[PDB]
DNA sequence: CCGCTCAATTGGTCGTAGACAGCTCTAGCACCGCTTAAACGCACGTACGCGCTGTCCCCCGCGTTTTAACCGCCAAGGGGATTACTCCCTAGTCTCCAGGCACGTGTCAGATATATACATCCTG
DNA sequence: CAGGATGTATATATCTGACACGTGCCTGGAGACTAGGGAGTAATCCCCTTGGCGGTTAAAACGCGGGGGACAGCGCGTACGTGCGTTTAAGCGGTGCTAGAGCTGTCTACGACCAATTGAGCGG
């Protein structure tokens, strides 16, 4: 059915242009990508339902990225999150 | 020496209470948390919740630095017992 | 006309990402930022952990990436492993590592 | 500055008889003092990090709670 | 120019 | 009439189970008989922690349960302890054990 | 809080025998993990298998999954105890 | 009936090698295939269990990936 | 005639698997295995042949990390050959069986 | 008659 | 143990989630035969595990001295809960219509091969 | 060390299927509104957190003295690694069958949602 070949076919040709990759390591990276959008997506959850709060916003995901990932991977992806929101709502 | 730590061993197993002081405790946990926001106050019960989940897990450490401790033919644990069993858990 | 991805500057898919938000009960309600924030976020490891992947491969000599080279990729940095702590790699091998004691 | 003293070396010996150990080596004060500031700051981020996303300065035993649920420390007790 | 990262280099 | 606890024969409550599992965005419907059987779980649960806490309050001479108790009955028993093997109880201690080596 | 409820249990298996205020809320937090543990369970079968709605076989299921060995027998044989009793 | 002498002691031997293993005592293959035993059990339990779930009679590989998943064990690559 | 010392082929044995990615246990027996240990939970079951792919992908796995950890536990008791209390040190240790 | 378990007695 | 109000139960409709039958084909099982790679059995030797013994130093036990934890009390105010407007943000619905998914297609990255030269580890 | 043999990298040529692309198309995302509550904000109250002080005494710190234990070295014997010759099923490639997973099409009953009516569980 669905799944993130395309996308991630699309960073890696945007990453490394001459470099392809196989029908197994895109098996590998749309686990991948459905593990941590489960992760993040049920931190926020958590994160809302503690709070009381009936909506997701983005506040939550920045928040359950900043639980979730460590080190400077939290900090570059908190940036990387938060450039996309101001581009997007500008 | 030995006789002074096995009753030692008795009595705090078959205690359980608190064998770090609060002050001190409080002032490392409030020390720590000063890296991450200035001004920040705590609830008694969150100190108490912490110093609770420290003691935890520092006696379940111990308790696997004794098996590496015995596993290597010896009774004193040393740093490369708690090495090991960090290791072994995943905290390394 | 335009798509939410394009308006955003990301690569996945912000449309799909806030159905699945939607359709995954997570909350009552979902809002119109928390859809760009998590494609931003999981094009931003996905290009990490390709852009790695990528040398690996390179290193071993390939113009394609095989789980071996997202294996050795995620195990040699030390951030990528600590969130891929808890994960088996299918076909990814180990990191070659002999422990000093071992040879002579 | 400097509270990782507190933890005193007599408190690490109880700790340890806690934990059935018999002999400690001199060296074991300094490791667990190591240990136990990696873990404590380890429990305090998360729970500074649930604590300001309430908007709140202090920090609840909730957050503490919480913190440990997510490092697999269930606690029991306070709440 | 590729898409490099800043958090390696 | 029956307030539908009493009517499964429970002392947990059925109605404030099945609020909780309605409240807690768990699926978009719930069943008749999920809250009934969810309460008969922590019930009997309940029930067994209890009574091996108050065996072993009754072993050290007193007529109360403290978390000492609780500690003691969760991981003297084998399946109670699996099942709690990742938790912390407060005030509980620990199980006396001292390996034979250390032992005279 | 299950405070009530756990004492109308522990009045029936112990019917001389008290609870502190610090063991009642280890109860409360025991009660609210299990449950917890339970319907996050029956929640993630029933997305498995494209269903909307948390019935008791989804929480047999979890039961199964999450408690261990004679604890899930005994645990089963309750709940469709109470579901037969609750039906009839 | 006997099925797990089929892990011989060279394949139990190659999976030491991997894991960095030079010598290897003469009682680790039967205590490996105890623990692969254990392993086995404990995985196939969650997989059967998720396969009665859905009324099928066949384990499927997502069987297996929620299975692993429940124990702290996610497997990439399956789906 | 020309014998290495029995220590050499080991660490070329160590290099050799620590550097493919292929499965180490033969596939016909370990299907047998899963086969038969299914069979105490539910008869006349079938599998996918993915699904018994993923389970000796992480069985190998699974194995594999032990015996790294039991390496650890060996070298701890200034051993270079594993033992079976190595085993049961890294598992108790990581809580499987404690 | 206390309510009692049969997975313990 | 007493007061009372928030939460529980009951009655009734309706819409849709889920049960059931029919079908279609995919994929899982079962078998056969040949090849040969791999497992297995055995012999030899050596290197490692394990036990013993001795040194000396580090850890424990004990008796002073000091230090600060703990306890009780007094006080201030910072911020956590709570409540009452207001509006802005999100769900819901009905058009479009482009992006991504499901089949053809070939051509190159990878796997596989011998003749060759270079580099291993183990001795006499 | 010389060097002789084992392990192994290099140069150079054929498959070879799989991946990267082309193509039709269909459905899921986007756009443009409406409705209405969820969250924000301002005001307020009071709890509970922080800060200081004074006294006691329990615990920590320190020094000293033995001795138990960790570690090092040595010797032995046995068990595991290496290699070789033999046996044995793993694997690969068909060949065949059918059990059951996946998918409509239909219908029904089950749960969500709203309206009385209470009546028990929380605070004191």
């Amino acid at each position: 059915k669905e799944s993130y070949s395309v996308y991630v076919y699309k960073v890696l040709k945007q990453v490394h242009p001459d470099t392809g990759i196989s029908s197994k390591a895109m098996g590998i990276m749309n686990s991948f990508v459905n593990d941590i959008f489960e992760r993040i997506a049920g931190e926020a959850s958590r994160l809302a339902h503690y709070n009381k709060r009936s909506t997701i916003t983005s506040r939550e995901i920045q928040t359950a990225v900043r639980l979730l990932l460590p080190g400077e991977l939290a900090k570059h992806a908190v940036s990387e999150g938060t450039k996309a929101v101001t581009k997007y709502t500008s | 020496p030995g006789t002074v730590a096995l009753r030692e061993i008795r009595r705090y197993q078959k205690s359980t209470e608190l064998l770090i002081r609060k002050l001190p405790f409080q002032r490392l946990v409030r020390e720590i948390a000063q890296d991450f926001k200035t001004d920040l106050r705590f609830q008694s019960s969150a100190v108490m919740a912490l110093q609770e989940a420290s003691e935890a897990y520092l006696v379940g450490l111990f308790e696997d630095t004794n098996l590496c401790a015995i596993h290597a033919k010896r009774v004193t644990i040393m740093p490369k017992d708690i090495q090991l069993a960090r290791r072994i858990r995943g905290e390394r | 006309a335009k798509s939410r991805s394009s308006r955003a500057g990301l690569q996945f898919p912000v449309g799909r990402v806030h159905r699945l938000l939607r359709k995954g009960n997570y909350a009552e309600r979902v809002g119109a930022g928390a859809p760009v924030y998590m494609a931003a976020v999981l094009e931003y490891l996905t290009a990490e952990i390709l852009e790695l992947a990528g040398n690996a491969a390179r290193d071993n000599k390939k113009t394609r990436i095989i789980p071996r080279h997202l294996q050795l990729a995620i195990r040699n940095d030390e951030e990528l492993n600590k969130l891929l702590g808890k994960v088996t790699i299918a076909q990814g091998g180990v990191l070659p590592n002999i422990q000093a004691v071992l040879l002579p | 500055r400097d509270n990782i003293q507190g933890i005193t070396k007599p408190a690490i010996r109880r700790l340890a008889r806690r934990g059935g150990v018999k002999r400690i080596s001199g060296l074991i004060y300094e490791e667990t003092r190591g240990v136990l500031k990696v873990f404590l700051e380890n429990v305090i981020r998360d729970a500074v990090t649930y604590t300001e996303h309430a908007k709140r300065k202090t920090v609840t035993a909730m957050d503490v709670v919480y913190a440990l649920k997510r490092q697999g420390r269930t606690l029991y007790g306070f709440g | 120019p590729p898409r490099r990262s800043s958090r390696l280099t």
